[PDB]
RNA sequence: AUAUUAGACCUCGGUUUGGUAUCGUCAAUGAAAUACCACUACUCUUAUUGUUUCCUUACUUACUUGAUUAAAUGGAACGU
RNA sequence: AAAGCAUUGUGAUGGCCCUAGCGGGUGUUGACACAAUGUGAUUUCUGCCCAGUGCUCUGAAUGUCAAAGUGAAGAAAUUC
RNA sequence: UUAUAUACAACCUCAACUCAUAUGGGACUACCCCCUGAAUUUAAGCAUAUUAAUUAGGGGAGGAAAAGAAACUAACAAGGAUUUUCUUAGUAGCGGCGAGCGAAAAGAAAACAGUUCAGCACUAAGUCACUUUGUCUAUAUGGCAAAUGUGAGAUGCAGUG
């Protein structure tokens, strides 16, 4: 029912997870998942709280983000690994695409910028209201504090219809102490970031792809 | 139906290993009537002649009572704790065998509260401890200890769970033991 | 010590260990007399802390009392009066079943003082109690100065006068405000005072 | 010793259905809002604590 | 990407390097573009312990009742 | 009052009655009895009426409909 | 031991005695404690109310009794066990909001007195009652010691607290 290369019937101590330098047989490193489940809290209506697991750490995430800008993004960011697209290559993304044999929706999350409220509500109808890759200025990144670190392990949640989300909590390219470092930061930040919440949650089951899901107390 | 704190007693330390228990506990009887204050007339020579601390020569014997032995286990000064099965009402002993496990002291339950009382020279003793381990006789104390531990300490996971009592008895079991004769034999003689 | 575990163990009266202990101790004590000597105190953790010691002669006696209100003993040719007077079958005593319990022991044992009483079991028609009673002319109750107060003469039949802990509660004795009108003592000491009509000399 | 009935009758009403009914049933068995709240927070503390040590 | 494999490494499998492999992660074109990968849901099936105007049968140990100077009750056994 | 006549209840964990409570009377009883009533020996007869009222019926089940229990709303009191 | 066939023991629950020693009932009525509890009356009738948490009935003590050293007040600049008097006050309240009823804190006096248990790492049952033997000096339910004789006591006696 559950393999015990990560123990789960024997419940977890912090002293046992640092054996996992000898966990991985594999050289290539792919994603282990943020898997949040919002039951008792329906997100399809205006019921929505906007936070991010702000990691101070880099567990090496494996991906890419294309961003925007109209006199608003990269007056500071040319030492910050940036492109400064003029923000209307977004119908380059809506029913036009980047190329054949790779999609324009092939990214993480998109950029609600300051000049492009001209474009949001229904002009993104068959582009991004259709897709589901569009956050708002709630994104915790408009090239303000964490631009590459948005792509590199700080990204928020825009939720599944059946409440089964899968984005990066971290990876398998961690060290032997990093397994107790990502959730060690949310011991103060997401305890009340859940809005109007005594404790309406218990499911904290961090999934790995190169192993069983790490289930928490 | 008896709820499984009752019975622990009566899984009371069957005879061949509780006979060597009192073979050992005959050496730690507390007092003798004349010999307590025959030792306190060997203090009379310390009044004028001895002039030192000669006659105490540190004691070692059992500790009786139930309020005493509760604070031999809550400090872990106790090395072997004897309890009694036939205590009334029960409550002055009911906490005890669970606390010898929670504090990790090898306890045993013996048959007799009069059995222990006659070794502390009184009527009924209810429970005992053993703070001493005195070095010349730790051998036969040794294989008493684990032999006590198998049916009392390591068993404290079904002792917490399994007890019924619940006997049906005795002409009522004998009534249906004719019914399980006949209801079986009706489809055991079904072929003719 | 053991005496502090017994205090919490006995608070678990709706448990399963301590339901099928005062199961087997309500159908032993009701296959015997209404009023009965006891060789021990059956709850020796509550006996002491009421006053009992293991000295001769402290003596324990069990009772039982009959668990209900007070049917008013009017002759079935029932109460003649105004309609506030007509209640028969739903009235309650002013003394409790424990009050009336050690009352029934102090009469039948006039040669002994009642110290304190204590619940040991009940089921549906009989609550019953132990009662710590003391042989006051014994040569160990009198020679020993801690208990020795009740060997006096203001302690003859204290339980028939409201002076044990059980008979005391019926009276309504406390401080301050809520317990006001028995404020001179009794309750009737207070009606005597509150109705006392002082004509003065100089008035 | 274990629990009384009304603790076990509301531990099973605490795993699933209506924590508001674990505080109407506890305010009938106790029955004040201050003692019901103190017992619903200590049954639901050994519900979660035995959710630890039932496995290991 | 893995699987696999021989060699550098390891006592060896194994790791690693590269080859090979299933839709694909991507195209087409939309209301989700779905590799490599999980926290699971409603019609049901299991298997362990659950309100009730629940329901029937059965038990004995509370309790009720009768009888007796509380004498032969319940089981077996041989002998027919 | 009576004898005669009739009706009623009761097969006992019952009917009737006493009792504050325990408990008792009938009862050393058992339907040819006990208890409750009307009529009043014999003779001859005892018509019609179950609308009102009383008594009565496993029985009519949903018009009414107690507390307890159960469900919901509310921060709870509590109201539905 | 216990095929209920030899004992033996020890406890535990209960007996019995013209056993040793003791203890208790009954009286009084003014005051005192615990209970039970009316109706006349008034309300211009009368049922709640009133009379009255009283007459009568029942039980228990003492020279006093009960109470009594905070699960009390207050809302202060704070007070500090009980009981009695003065005042609060015929007040707040309660009431067919009718008849009627009706306290307390504070303040001022009288008097003043404070404590003990159960339950803890008291840390050698360190306790008690008998009985006998020495032996004190009331006509002693005394005083001390001896035997520590027999028992109470580890289901908890003393000391500390």
């Amino acid at each position: 029912m559950a393999s015990k290369v990560s123990r789960d019937t024997l419940y977890e101590g912090v002293n046992g997870l640092l054996e996992a330098s000898a966990k991985k047989k594999r050289g290539f490193l792919e994603t282990v998942e943020l898997q949040i489940g919002l039951k008792n809290y329906d997100p399809q209506k205006d019921k929505r709280f906007s936070g991010t697991v702000k990691l101070k750490h880099i567990p090496r995430p494996k991906m890419k983000v294309c961003i925007l800008g109209d006199q608003q993004h990269c007056d500071e960011a040319k030492a910050n690994n940036v492109d400064f697209m003029d923000a209307e290559a977004l119908k380059k993304l809506n029913k036009n695409k980047k190329l054949v044999k790779k999609l324009a929706k092939s990214y993480d999350a998109f950029l609600a910028s300051e000049s492009l409220i001209k474009q949001i509500p229904r002009l993104l109808g068959p582009g991004l209201n259709k897709a589901g890759k569009f956050p708002a200025l709630l994104s915790h990144q408009e090239s303000m504090i964490g631009k590459i670190e948005e792509v590199k392990s700080t990204i928020k949640f825009q939720m599944k219809k059946v409440l089964c989300l899968s984005v990066a909590v971290g990876h398998v390219g961690m060290k032997s102490d990093e397994l107790a470092q990502n959730v060690n930061l949310s011991i103060n930040f997401l305890v009340s970031l859940l809005k109007k919440n005594w404790q309406n949650v218990r499911s904290l089951h961090v999934k790995s792809s190169m192993g069983p899901p790490q289930r928490l107390y | 139906k008896v709820p499984p704190p009752i019975h622990q007693f009566s899984q009371t330390l069957d005879k061949t290993t509780a006979v060597k228990l009192f073979k050992l506990l005959e050496k730690y009887r507390p007092e003798s009537p004349l010999a307590k204050k025959l030792r306190l007339k060997k203090i009379a020579e310390a009044k004028a002649k001895g002039k030192d601390v000669e006659p105490k020569k540190k004691p070692s014997y059992v500790s009786a009572g139930t309020n005493t032995v509760t604070k031999l286990i809550e400090q872990k000064k106790a090395q072997l704790v004897v309890i009694a099965h036939d205590v009334d009402p029960l409550e002055l002993v009911l906490f005890l065998p669970a606390l010898c496990r929670k504090m990790g002291v090898p306890y045993c339950i013996v048959k007799g509260k009069a059995r222990l009382g006659r070794l502390v020279r009184r009527k009924t003793c209810t429970t005992l401890a053993l703070t001493t381990v005195d070095n010349n006789d730790k051998a036969n104390f040794g294989k008493v200890l684990e032999a006590v531990k198998t049916n009392f300490n390591e068993r404290h996971e079904e002792i917490r769970r399994h007890w019924g009592g619940g006997i049906l008895g005795s002409k009522s079991l004998a009534r249906i033991s004719k019914l399980e004769r006949a209801k079986a034999r009706e489809l055991a003689q079904k072929q003719g | 010590g053991a005496y502090r575990y017994m205090q919490e163990l006995y608070r678990k009266k709706q448990s399963d260990v301590m339901r099928y202990l005062l199961r087997i101790r309500v159908w032993q004590y009701r296959q015997l007399t209404k009023l009965h000597r006891s060789p021990r105190p059956t709850r020796p953790d509550k006996a002491r802390r009421l006053g009992y010691r293991a000295k001769q002669g402290f003596v324990i006696y069990r009772i039982r009392v009959r668990r209900g209100g007070r049917k008013r003993p009017v002759p079935k040719g029932c109460t003649y009066g105004k309609p506030k007077s007509h209640g028969v079958n739903q009235l309650k005593p002013y003394r409790g079943l424990q009050s009336i319990a050690e009352e029934r022991v102090g009469r039948r044992l006039g040669g002994l003082r009642v110290l304190n009483s204590y619940w040991i079991a009940q089921d549906a028609s009989y609550k019953y109690f132990e009662v710590i009673l003391i042989d006051t002319h014994h040569s160990a109750i009198r020679r020993d100065p801690k208990i020795n107060w009740i060997c006096k003469h203001v302690h003859k039949h204290r339980e028939l006068r409201g002076l044990t802990s059980a008979g005391k509660s019926s009276r309504g004795i406390g401080k301050g405000y809520r317990y006001s009108q028995t404020i001179g003592g009794s309750r009737r000491a207070a009606w005597k005072r509150k109705n006392r009509e002082h004509m003065h000399r100089k008035r | 010793v274990g629990h009384a009935p009304y603790e076990k009758r509301t531990m099973e009403l605490l795993k699933v259905s209506k924590d508001k009914r674990a505080l109407k049933f506890l305010k009938r068995r106790l029955g004040t809002h201050i003692r019901a709240k103190r017992k619903r927070e200590e049954l639901s503390n050994i519900l979660t604590q035995l959710r630890k040590a039932q496995t290991h």
